C-alpha cells in the first residue's frame, strides 16, 4: 500500500485518522527525498511549484514529526525535538524566501533545510 | 495548502447554477444562472492553469474567451427578452407552452 | 509568489463562504434585482479568487466585463418586469423545485466524490516542465499578451466576428 | 516583424477568409446605401458560397497540416465536411431569400447570420484545439439563437428562441465543464492529439475525473446532434421557427456536430473506447426508437420533420460506433451527403407550399397533386427517399450504414435500425396518402385557392438540383465512397 | 508554527499597515482640502469670501461638516430596502478608494506597483455605478430611481473612451504599470510627456474622467435642479458624507491619473536645454529628491484640480440625451482614431 | 541585508533629513502660509490666488 | 510581496465604512417617527412606489457597451505584446479595430445610438 498521498489533500487532512509512527518515519524519508529533488526546480526560478511543494511538505511534517516522537528513544527525545524545531524554523525561512522570492536567500534556506532534515533522519534512524 | 477547495466551490456553483437554471420563472434569472455555470467553469479553468500551466497560461486565455462568449450571450439576451416583452408583455417562461 | 499559508487558506474559506451566500441569494430571490445584486457579490468573489490564484489580468477582465454585464442586466430587469415588488421576497416552494434539488444534490455529490478522491497535488509534480517560465517574461500580463497574440490567432479573430454578429443581432432583435 | 508565418498559415483558411470578406462587404454595402436590392444580396451570398468551394477544391490535393500553432487541422476528413457545410449553405440561400423577403423583414441581417453560421461550421470541422472547439460552435449557436427568432413577431418564434437559448446555454456549458475536467487532469494540454500523451504523462488516464469529462462532452455534443433525451430542444424550435433557418439548422448543425464528435471521440478519447461506445449505442438506440415512434403521431409537418431528423441521426451514429476499421466514417458521409439532399428537398417543397398556401398543418396537404403535380411528385420523392424506399438515396444509404454495422458484429443496432426504418414508412407515407386524395370534401380551402403562377422561382431550381440527386445518385454510390474511404 | 518567523511576519504586517494608514489619513485630509478649495475658488470667482468663521480661514469647515454628519441621525427609509441602502455608498467608496493603490508619488513611493496597473484601476472604478444603482433602487424614491438610472447610463457611455485613452498611453509606454509610464515620460524630460505626444487622448481623457467623476457639466445623476438630490435624496447622516467623500476621492484620483499618464508625474527636467534650475532639481537624490517629487506631483495634480472646480462653476450642465450623444458619437470614434494613430506611430519604434 | 536593496543610506542620516523635512513642513511653513493667506487676502490676482491655493 | 499590500488595503478600505457606520450608531441619536420615515416626494404624499419602465430604444446602447467592453479588454494584451512581437500583431489587431469601427458604424446608421 501507499498509506498516504493517494487521495485529495483535504480529505486526508480532515477525514482520515492519521498515520502510525512506522509510516510517519517513511513519510519523513520521502519528504527528504523530495526536498533533495527540488534543487533543479529551485535553480530554474519556478517559485510557484516550489511554494506548492514547500506548503505540502510543511503540512506533512507538522503531523509526521509530532507522531514520530514515539520511535525516538527517551535518551534523545528532547534533542530530536530541538532538531525538529530547527527544521521548522528553516522551512519557515524557506517559505519567507519563496514567497517574496529571492534567489540567494532561498538557496541558503534550501541548504539549511536539507541539513536540518538530514539531522532529523539521523535522529529517527 | 487547501487549493482543491476552490474546485469544490466551483462544483457547488455549477450545481447551484444548474438548479437556478431549472426552477427559473424569469428568463433574466435563467440568463444569470447561465452566467453562474460559465463562472464555475471559468473557476475550474483558472485554478487548473494555476496548478499545471504557469508558463503557457492556456487556462487563463480560455477563461478570457469564455467571458467573451458569456458577454455575447448576455448581449443576445436580453435582446431576445426585449422581443418577447414587446410581443407578449410577460416574462414567465413556464407559462408559454404553446409549442408542445 | 503567494500570500502566507494560513492567510491564503483563510481567504479561500472566507471568499468561498461569500460565494456560497451570493449564489444562494441568486437562486432564492424572487426579484431579479436582488438576485442580480447577489450575482454581483459572486462576481466580486470570483475576481478575488482569480487574484488569489495568479490571475491578475483575468480578474480585471472579469470585473470589467461582468460588471458591465450585471449593470445591463439590472437595467433590462428594471425595464422588463412589473412593479418594484419588494413584497415578492423568496418565491414559493413547489414539488418541481424539490425534485430538482435532489437531482442537483446528486450531481454535486457525484462531482465532489471525484474531486475528494483525486490527488491534485500528484498531477502538479508530474507537470514539472510546464511550470518553467521564460526568465525574460517577468510581467505575467506580458506572457498572456504574447500567448494570446501568437498561440491563439484563429479564436482571436473568430471572437471578433462573434462580437460583431452578436452586436448586430442584439440591435436588430431588440429594436422597436 | 515578418507577418509571414501567419501569412502562409492564412492561406490555409482562405475559403473561410472568402466568407469573411463577403460578410464584411455585404455589411458595408448595407450600411453605406439606403436602398435595398434583392439581386445584389443574392449575388453576394452566392459568390461568397461558390468561391469558398472553388478555393476548397483547389486545396484538396494539398498536404495535411496543422496551422495557427496547433489550432487548425487540414486533412482529408475535414475537407469533405467543410464542402458539405458549403453545399448546405449554397442550397439554403435560395430557400431564405424568398422566404424572408415575403415576410417584409430585413434580409441582409439574415444572410449575415447564415454566412456567419457557415463560417463557424467550417471552423468546427477542423478545430484541432480545445479553445476553438468551443469558440467555433459559439459562432454557430449564437447565430442559431439570432436565427429561429428572427421572425420577432410571431408568438411561436419568441418561445422557440427562449427554449433554444436556455437549452443551448444548458449545453455548451456542460461541454466546457467537461473540457475543463479534461484539460485539468491532463497536464494543461488542449491540442486534440496531445492530451492522450498528457494523460499518460500525468498517469491520469484511468482517473475518475476523465469519466466526468467524457460524459459531459458526450452530453454537450448529443444536444447539438439531438439523439436520445437531449432531443427535446429540436421539435419546438423546429415547429416555431421560419422554414429556411430550420432547414439550415437541420443540415448544417448535424454536419458540424458529427465532425466534432468524430474528431473528439477518436483522436483524444481512443483509450476509453469501451465507455463512449456504450454511450453512443444508448444515444442511438433511444434516438431511433423515440424519434420514429413519436413522428407517426404528428399533426404538424415541421415537427414531424424534427422527429424525422432525430430519428435519422441515430443511423449516422452507427458510423461512429463501428469505427474506422469496418469502413465506418466512410458510411457517415455518403449518407450525410444523402441526408442533406433529402432534407433540403423535403424542406424546399414545404417552403414553396407554405408560401403559396400559408399553412403548416399536415391536413392541409390534401389534394396538392390535383393543383401542383410537380410539387407533390417532388415532395413524395423526397419523403420516400427519407423512408429508405428502394430506388431512392435513403435505401442505399441505409444498407451501406447497416453493412458496416453487421460487419462489426453490432446485430442489435442494425436490428433496431431496420425495425425503426419499418416504423419510418407509415410517416413519409401518410403525407403522400393525403397528397393523393381526390375527395373535394376533404380538400382544405388552403389548397383550393392555390396559384402556381407562370414563373419558375429560385426554390424550384434549388430543389431541381436536389430531387434529381436523391433519385439519380442511386447508381452513383460507387463514385462517392472511393472519396470517403480515401480519408483516414 | 515557528516562533522565529512568526514574529518577523507580524512585524512585517505592521510595516505594511503603516503606509496604508498614513495614505488613508492623507486621503481624508485631501478630501478636506478639495472641499475647502472648491468653496474658496467658487467664492473667489464669484467675488465672495467663502468659509471664514469655521477656523482661521475656513480651514476647519470641511472637518466641521464631517463631524456634523457623524453626529447627524442616521435615517433609513421605511418603504425601501435597508440592506441595499446601507451597501450602496460603501461599495462606491470602496471601489473608488481601491484605485489609490497604484498611484506613484515617487519612484518607489507607491503602495503596490502592480504590473496590471491602470487596467485594475479601470476595473475597480467600474464597480461604483453598481453601488449608485443600488442606492437608487433601495431608497424607494422616484428621484433616487432616476438618479441611479442616469448614473448607470453615464458610466456606460463614458467608460469606453477612457479605457481606449488609457490603452493608447499603455501602448506608448509598452507597460501597464504607472511607474513604467512615468519613467518612460521622464526619459526625454519635459518634451517626453505624453501630453504633447497624445493631445487627442489627453482631451478625451479629461472629458471622460469629468463624466466619471460626475462633475459638471456631467452632474446629471445628482443634478439638484432636475431631481432634488438624485440618488442622495433619501440619504442622511454618515452615508451622504460617504457619497460625498467618494465623489471628491474620484476627482482626486482622476487628477492624479491625469498627471501620471499624460503629465510627467514627479519628473521635472528639460534635457534639451541648459536649464540650470531644472538640472539642479533633478540632481537631488534621497529623501530630498522624494520630497521634491511629491511637491511636483501635488502641484501638477492641483492644476487639474483647479480646472474642474472652475468648470463646475462656469459652464451650464448637459442633458441626458446630449450626454449620450457626446459619449457615443464624439468621444468614442475620436478615441478609436487616436488609438489607430498611436499604433501607426509606434510602428516606427520596432 | 537582503538581496534586492542596494546602496541604502545610513539610518541616522535618513532620519535627520526626514526630521528636518518634517520640521520645515509641519511647524515652519504652515505659519508663513496662513499669514500669507491672511495678509494679502484682498491683494490677490489670479496667479497669486492660484499659488496661494496650491501651497 | 506585491499583492499582500493589495489584500491589506482592500481589507482596510472595506473596514472604513464599517467604522463610520459604527461611530454614527454610537454617536448619533435615534428619534424615529412615522412622518419622518415616509418617502420624500417634495412635500406632497408619494403616489405608487417609484418605477419608471424606460423605452427600449433609449437603452439600446447597453447592448453595444457589452460588446465594446469585451473588445477593449481583448485589445489590452495585444498592446502589452506589441513591442516584443512586430508588425504581425499590428496586422492581427487591425482587423479587431476595423470590426469595432464597422460595428460602431452599424449602430450609428441603424439608430441604436439615437435618443
Ligand atoms: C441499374 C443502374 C446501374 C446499371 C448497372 C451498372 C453497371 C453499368 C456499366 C458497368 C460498369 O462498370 O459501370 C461503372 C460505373 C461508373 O461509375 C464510376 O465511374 C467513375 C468514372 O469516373 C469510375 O470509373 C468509378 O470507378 C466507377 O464506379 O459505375 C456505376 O456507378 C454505374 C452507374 C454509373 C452512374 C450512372 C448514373
Ligand atoms: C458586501 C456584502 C455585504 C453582505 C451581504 C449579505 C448580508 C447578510 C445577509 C442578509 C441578507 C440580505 O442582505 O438580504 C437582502 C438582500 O441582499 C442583498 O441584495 C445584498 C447583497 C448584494 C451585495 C452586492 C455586492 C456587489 C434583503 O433580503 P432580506 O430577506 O434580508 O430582507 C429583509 C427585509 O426585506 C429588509 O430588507
Ligand atoms: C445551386 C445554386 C443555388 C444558387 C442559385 C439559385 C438560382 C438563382 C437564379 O436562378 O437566379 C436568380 C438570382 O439572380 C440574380 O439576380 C443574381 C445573379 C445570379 C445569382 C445566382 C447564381 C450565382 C452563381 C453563378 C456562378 C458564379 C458567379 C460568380 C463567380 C464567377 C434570379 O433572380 P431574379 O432576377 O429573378 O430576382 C428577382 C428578385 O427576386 C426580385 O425581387
Ligand atoms: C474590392 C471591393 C469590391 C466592391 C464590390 C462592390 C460593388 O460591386 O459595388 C456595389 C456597391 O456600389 C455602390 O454603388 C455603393 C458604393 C460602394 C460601396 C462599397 C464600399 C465598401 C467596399 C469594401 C454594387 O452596387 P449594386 O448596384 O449591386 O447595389 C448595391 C448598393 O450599395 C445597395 O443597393
Ligand atoms: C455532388 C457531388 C457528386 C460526387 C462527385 C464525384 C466526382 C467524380 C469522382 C472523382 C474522383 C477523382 C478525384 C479524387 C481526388 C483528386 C485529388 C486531386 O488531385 O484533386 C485536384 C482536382 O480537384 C478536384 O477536382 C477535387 C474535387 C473532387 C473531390 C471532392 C468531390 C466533392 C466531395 C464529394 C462528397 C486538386 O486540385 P488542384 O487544382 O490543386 O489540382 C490540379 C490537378 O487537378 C491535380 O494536380
Ligand atoms: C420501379 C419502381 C417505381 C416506383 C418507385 C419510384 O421510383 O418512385 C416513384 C416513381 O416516380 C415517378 O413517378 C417517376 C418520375 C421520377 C423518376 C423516379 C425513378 C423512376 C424509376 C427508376 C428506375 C427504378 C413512386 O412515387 P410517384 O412519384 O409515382 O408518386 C406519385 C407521383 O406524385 C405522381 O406524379
Ligand atoms: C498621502 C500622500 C503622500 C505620499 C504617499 C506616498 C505613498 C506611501 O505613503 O507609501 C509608500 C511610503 O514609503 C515609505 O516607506 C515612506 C514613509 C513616509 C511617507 C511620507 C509621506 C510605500 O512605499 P514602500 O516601498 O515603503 O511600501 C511599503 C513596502 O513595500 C514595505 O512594506
Ligand atoms: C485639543 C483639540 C480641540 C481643539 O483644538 O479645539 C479646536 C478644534 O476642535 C474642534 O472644534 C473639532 C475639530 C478637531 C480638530 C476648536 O477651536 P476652533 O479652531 O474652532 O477655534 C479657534 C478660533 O477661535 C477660531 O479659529
Ligand atoms: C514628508 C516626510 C519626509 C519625506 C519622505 C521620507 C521618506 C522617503 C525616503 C525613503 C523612502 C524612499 C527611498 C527608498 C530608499 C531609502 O532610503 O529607504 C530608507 C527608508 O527609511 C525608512 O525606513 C523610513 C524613514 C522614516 C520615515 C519618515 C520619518 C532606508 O532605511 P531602511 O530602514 O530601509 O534602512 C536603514 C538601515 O540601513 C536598516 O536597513
Ligand atoms: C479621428 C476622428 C474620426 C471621427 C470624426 C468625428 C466623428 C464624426 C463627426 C460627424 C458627426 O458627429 O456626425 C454629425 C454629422 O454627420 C453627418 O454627416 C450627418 C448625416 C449622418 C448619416 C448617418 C450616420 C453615419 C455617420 C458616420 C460617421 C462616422 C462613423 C464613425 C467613423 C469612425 C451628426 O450626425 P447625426 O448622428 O446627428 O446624424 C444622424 C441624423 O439623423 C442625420 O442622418
Ligand atoms: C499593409 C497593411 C498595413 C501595413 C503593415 C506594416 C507596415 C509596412 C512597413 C513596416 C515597416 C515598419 O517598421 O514601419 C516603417 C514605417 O512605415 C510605415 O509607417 C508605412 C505604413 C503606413 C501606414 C500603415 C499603418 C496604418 C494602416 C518604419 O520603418 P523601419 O525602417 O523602422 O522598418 C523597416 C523594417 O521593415 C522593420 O521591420
Ligand atoms: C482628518 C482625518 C480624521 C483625522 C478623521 C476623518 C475626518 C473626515 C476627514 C471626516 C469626513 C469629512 C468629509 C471628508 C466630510 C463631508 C464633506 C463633503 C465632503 C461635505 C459636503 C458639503 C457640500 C455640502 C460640500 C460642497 C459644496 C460647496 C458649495 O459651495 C455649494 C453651493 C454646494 C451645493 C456643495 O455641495
Amino acid at each position: 500500500e501507499f498509506k498516504w498521498g493517494t487521495r485529495s489533500f483535504i480529505w486526508e487532512r480532515f477525514f482520515e485518522p492519521g498515520l502510525s509512527p512506522e509510516d510517519a518515519v517513511s513519510r519523513i524519508k520521502n519528504t527528504a527525498e523530495g526536498l533533495h529533488s527540488l534543487r533543479h526546480m529551485l535553480e530554474t526560478m519556478s517559485w510557484r511549484y516550489v511554494i506548492f511543494y514547500i506548503r505540502l511538505k510543511q503540512a506533512y511534517l507538522k503531523q509526521d514529526m509530532k507522531s514520530a516522537m514515539i520511535m525516538v528513544p527517551e535518551g534523545r527525545r528532547d534533542d530530536y525535538s530541538n532538531a525538529a524545531n530547527e527544521l521548522v524554523d528553516n522551512m519557515a525561512e524557506f517559505d519567507y524566501y519563496v514567497r517574496t522570492p529571492k534567489v540567494y536567500e532561498s538557496y541558503v534556506s534550501y541548504e539549511k533545510t536539507l541539513k536540518s532534515i538530514d539531522n532529523l533522519l539521523g535522529f529517527l534512524a | 495548502m487547501i487549493l482543491e477547495h476552490v474546485l469544490v466551490l466551483s462544483a457547488f456553483l455549477f450545481s447551484i447554477g444548474i438548479y437556478g437554471l431549472v426552477t427559473s420563472r424569469n428568463l433574466v434569472r435563467a440568463l444569470m444562472c447561465l452566467e453562474l455555470i460559465l463562472n464555475a467553469v471559468n473557476l475550474n479553468f483558472v485554478t487548473f492553469s494555476d496548478f499545471f500551466d504557469s508558463r503557457q497560461l492556456k487556462g487563463n486565455i480560455f477563461s478570457i474567451f469564455v467571458i467573451a462568449i458569456a458577454a455575447a450571450e448576455a448581449a443576445i439576451g436580453p435582446a431576445i427578452v426585449s422581443s418577447i416583452y414587446r410581443n407578449r408583455k410577460s416574462i414567465r417562461i413556464n407559462q408559454s407552452n404553446l409549442l408542445n | 509568489m503567494d500570500l502566507p499559508g494560513p492567510i491564503h487558506d483563510f481567504l479561500l474559506v472566507f471568499l468561498g463562504s461569500g460565494l456560497i451566500l451570493g449564489a444562494l441569494g441568486v437562486v432564492l430571490f424572487t426579484n431579479p434585482i436582488f438576485s442580480a445584486f447577489s450575482l454581483g457579490l459572486v462576481l466580486v468573489c470570483i475576481s478575488l479568487f482569480y487574484i488569489l490564484a495568479n490571475s491578475h489580468f483575468v480578474a480585471s477582465a472579469q470585473l470589467l466585463i461582468y460588471v458591465g454585464a450585471i449593470n445591463v442586466l439590472i437595467i433590462f430587469s428594471v425595464m422588463f418586469m412589473s412593479g418594484p415588488e419588494y413584497d415578492k421576497k423568496f418565491q414559493l416552494w413547489t414539488v418541481g423545485d424539490g425534485v430538482t434539488s435532489l437531482v442537483c444534490i446528486s450531481l454535486f455529490v457525484s462531482l465532489i466524490s471525484t474531486i475528494l478522491n483525486t490527488s491534485w497535488y500528484g498531477i502538479i509534480w508530474t507537470t514539472k516542465s510546464n511550470q518553467i517560465l521564460e526568465q525574460d517574461l517577468i510581467n505575467a500580463s506580458q506572457q498572456i499578451g504574447i500567448h494570446l497574440s501568437t498561440d491563439f490567432f484563429l479564436p482571436f479573430e473568430l471572437i471578433s466576428i462573434i462580437l460583431l454578429v452578436s452586436l448586430i443581432g442584439a440591435i436588430a432583435v431588440a429594436r422597436q | 516583424k515578418a507577418f509571414h508565418l501567419l501569412l502562409f498559415d492564412g492561406s490555409l483558411i482562405f475559403p473561410e477568409c472568402i466568407l469573411i470578406f463577403g460578410l464584411i462587404l455585404l455589411l458595408m454595402i448595407d450600411s453605406t446605401s439606403d436602398q435595398k436590392d434583392i439581386p445584389w444580396l443574392y449575388f453576394i451570398s452566392s459568390t461568397s458560397l461558390v468561391m469558398s468551394i472553388t478555393a476548397l477544391l483547389f486545396r484538396w490535393r494539398e498536404e495535411p497540416m496543422i496551422s495557427f500553432s496547433g489550432n487548425f487541422q487540414t486533412n482529408n476528413f475535414n475537407e469533405i465536411f467543410q464542402f458539405l457545410i458549403l453545399l448546405c449553405s449554397t442550397l439554403c440561400i435560395p430557400l431564405s431569400v424568398e422566404y424572408i423577403e415575403c415576410t417584409e423583414m430585413a434580409l441582409t441581417e439574415f444572410l449575415l447570420f447564415i454566412l456567419t453560421a457557415t463560417l463557424g461550421g467550417m471552423f468546427l470541422c477542423g478545430a484541432n484545439d480545445l479553445i476553438t472547439i468551443f469558440v467555433a460552435p459559439e459562432c454557430f449557436s449564437l447565430c442559431s439563437y439570432l436565427l429561429s427568432g428572427y421572425t420577432k413577431k410571431d408568438v411561436r418564434s419568441n418561445e422557440a428562441t427562449t427554449k433554444y437559448l436556455l437549452m443551448g446555454g444548458a449545453s455548451s456549458s456542460i461541454l466546457v465543464h467537461g473540457f475543463s475536467w479534461l484539460y485539468g487532469s491532463s497536464g494543461g494540454e488542449i491540442e486534440l492529439q496531445e492530451i492522450v500523451n498528457g494523460l499518460i504523462n500525468t498517469q491520469m488516464y484511468n482517473s475518475p475525473g476523465i469519466s466526468i469529462a467524457l460524459i459531459f462532452i458526450t452530453v454537450g455534443i448529443g444536444f447539438k446532434l439531438s439523439p436520445a433525451p437531449s432531443h427535446q430542444w429540436t421539435p419546438d424550435v423546429y415547429e416555431g421557427s421560419p422554414t429556411p433557418v430550420v432547414a439550415f439548422l437541420s443540415v448544417t448543425s448535424k454536419v458540424a456536430a458529427s465532425a466534432s464528435a468524430t474528431r473528439i471521440f477518436d483522436i483524444p478519447f481512443y483509450f476509453s473506447s469501451n465507455e463512449w461506445h456504450l454511450l453512443l449505442e444508448i444515444l442511438a438506440i433511444l434516438s431511433m426508437i423515440l424519434g420514429n415512434l413519436i413522428a407517426i403521431t404528428q399533426t404538424s409537418m415541421k415537427r414531424m420533420l424534427a422527429y424525422s431528423s432525430i430519428g435519422q441521426i441515430g443511423y449516422v451514429i452507427i458510423g461512429i460506433i463501428v469505427g474506422d476499421s469496418n469502413d465506418g466514417y466512410a458510411s457517415m458521409i455518403t449518407y450525410m451527403l444523402f441526408y442533406i439532399s433529402m432534407n433540403l428537398g423535403t424542406f424546399a417543397c414545404i417552403v414553396l407550399f407554405g408560401l403559396r398556401t400559408g399553412t403548416d398543418n399536415i391536413r392541409d396537404y390534401a389534394g396538392l397533386y390535383t393543383k401542383d403535380p410537380f410539387l407533390a411528385l417532388s415532395l413524395a420523392l423526397c419523403l420516400l427517399s427519407l423512408g429508405g424506399l428502394p430506388p431512392l438515396a435513403g435505401f442505399f444509404g441505409k444498407i451501406y450504414l447497416f453493412w458496416c454495422g453487421w460487419q462489426a458484429g453490432l446485430y442489435f443496432l442494425v436490428l433496431i435500425g431496420l425495425l425503426t426504418s419499418v416504423l419510418s414508412i407509415y410517416y413519409y407515407l401518410k403525407i403522400i396518402k393525403l397528397l393523393m386524395t381526390g375527395r373535394n370534401q376533404e380538400i382544405t380551402p388552403h389548397v383550393r385557392n392555390y396559384r402556381r403562377s407562370p414563373l419558375r422561382s429560385k426554390n424550384s431550381i434549388e430543389f431541381s438540383m436536389i430531387v434529381c440527386v436523391i433519385a439519380s445518385t442511386i447508381p452513383g454510390i460507387s463514385m462517392n465512397p472511393i472519396i470517403t474511404i480515401a480519408q483516414d | 508554527f515557528s516562533r522565529l518567523e512568526f514574529l518577523k511576519e507580524v512585524y512585517e504586517t505592521i510595516w505594511m499597515l503603516f503606509p496604508i494608514l498614513i495614505l488613508v489619513l492623507g486621503i481624508t485630509i485631501g478630501v478636506l482640502v478639495i472641499v475647502w478649495l472648491e468653496r474658496e475658488i467658487s467664492a473667489s470667482i464669484q467675488q465672495r469670501i467663502g468659509p471664514e468663521y469655521a477656523g482661521p480661514l475656513g480651514i476647519l469647515q470641511a472637518l466641521a461638516d464631517g463631524t456634523k454628519l457623524l453626529f447627524k441621525e442616521n435615517l433609513l427609509p421605511s418603504r425601501g430596502d435597508t440592506y441595499l441602502f446601507s451597501i450602496g455608498p460603501s461599495i462606491a467608496v470602496i471601489s473608488i478608494l481601491l484605485g489609490y493603490l497604484i498611484i506613484p508619488f515617487g519612484s518607489r513611493l507607491v503602495l503596490a506597483d502592480l504590473s496590471i496597473g491602470v487596467f485594475l484601476w479601470i476595473a475597480v472604478s467600474s464597480i461604483a455605478p453598481i453601488g449608485l444603482l443600488m442606492s437608487g433602487y433601495g431608497s424607494n424614491n422616484k428621484y433616487s430611481f432616476l438618479g441611479g438610472l442616469r448614473a448607470a447610463a453615464q458610466s456606460i457611455s463614458y467608460e469606453i473612451p477612457l479605457t481606449l485613452c488609457v490603452l493608447s498611453i499603455s501602448l506608448l509606454s509598452n507597460s501597464s504599470s504607472t511607474v513604467d509610464i512615468v519613467e518612460a515620460q521622464s526619459k526625454y524630460g519635459f518634451w517626453g510627456w505624453n501630453l504633447w505626444r497624445q493631445p487627442i487622448g489627453f482631451i478625451v481623457f479629461i472629458i471622460s474622467s469629468l463624466a466619471e467623476c460626475e462633475r459638471l457639466p456631467f452632474d446629471l445623476p445628482e443634478a439638484e435642479e432636475e431631481l432634488v438630490a438624485g440618488y442622495q435624496t433619501e440619504y442622511s447622516g454618515i452615508k451622504f458624507g460617504l457619497f460625498y467623500v467618494a465623489s471628491y476621492l474620484n476627482l482626486l484620483i482622476s487628477s492624479l491619473f491625469v498627471t501620471v499618464l499624460y503629465l510627467g508625474g514627479w519628473n521635472l527636467s528639460i534635457p534639451y536645454i541648459f536649464i540650470s534650475e531644472f538640472f539642479e532639481i533633478n540632481k537631488i537624490d534621497g529623501v530630498f529628491g522624494t520630497t521634491i517629487g511629491i511637491f511636483i506631483t501635488l502641484a501638477k495634480t492641483f492644476l487639474f484640480l483647479f480646472i474642474p472646480i472652475t468648470t463646475r462653476w462656469t459652464l451650464p450642465r448637459l442633458r441626458m440625451d446630449q450626454l449620450l450623444n457626446l459619449g457615443w458619437k464624439f468621444l468614442l470614434p475620436i478615441s478609436l482614431g487616436n488609438l489607430l494613430l498611436t499604433t501607426s506611430s509606434q510602428l516606427f519604434s520596432l | 541585508a537582503v538581496t534586492g536593496v542596494n546602496n541604502q543610506e545610513d539610518l541616522i542620516w535618513v532620519l535627520l533629513k526626514a526630521g528636518v523635512v518634517g520640521f520645515c513642513y509641519f511647524l515652519i511653513m504652515p505659519p508663513i502660509i496662513m499669514n500669507w493667506l491672511r495678509i494679502r487676502w484682498y491683494r490677490r490676482n489670479l496667479l497669486e490666488m492660484y499659488f496661494q491655493f496650491m501651497f | 510581496y506585491e499583492y499582500d499590500i493589495f489584500w491589506a488595503f482592500l481589507i482596510i478600505s472595506s473596514v472604513i465604512p464599517i467604522l463610520a457606520f459604527l461611530f454614527s450608531g454610537i454617536l448619533a441619536p435615534i428619534s424615529k417617527g412615522p412622518e419622518k420615515l415616509s418617502s420624500y416626494e417634495s412635500g406632497i404624499e408619494p403616489m405608487g412606489d417609484a418605477w419608471l419602465q424606460f423605452r427600449i430604444r433609449y437603452y439600446m446602447f447597453a447592448l453595444v457597451f457589452v460588446v465594446f467592453d469585451v473588445e477593449t479588454v481583448f485589445l489590452y494584451p495585444w498592446a502589452m505584446s506589441f513591442d516584443i512581437l512586430g508588425v504581425s500583431v499590428f496586422i492581427e489587431a487591425l482587423i479587431f479595430v476595423l470590426i469595432l469601427i464597422v460595428g460602431l458604424v452599424y449602430a450609428w446608421r441603424k439608430g441604436a445610438l439615437e435618443w
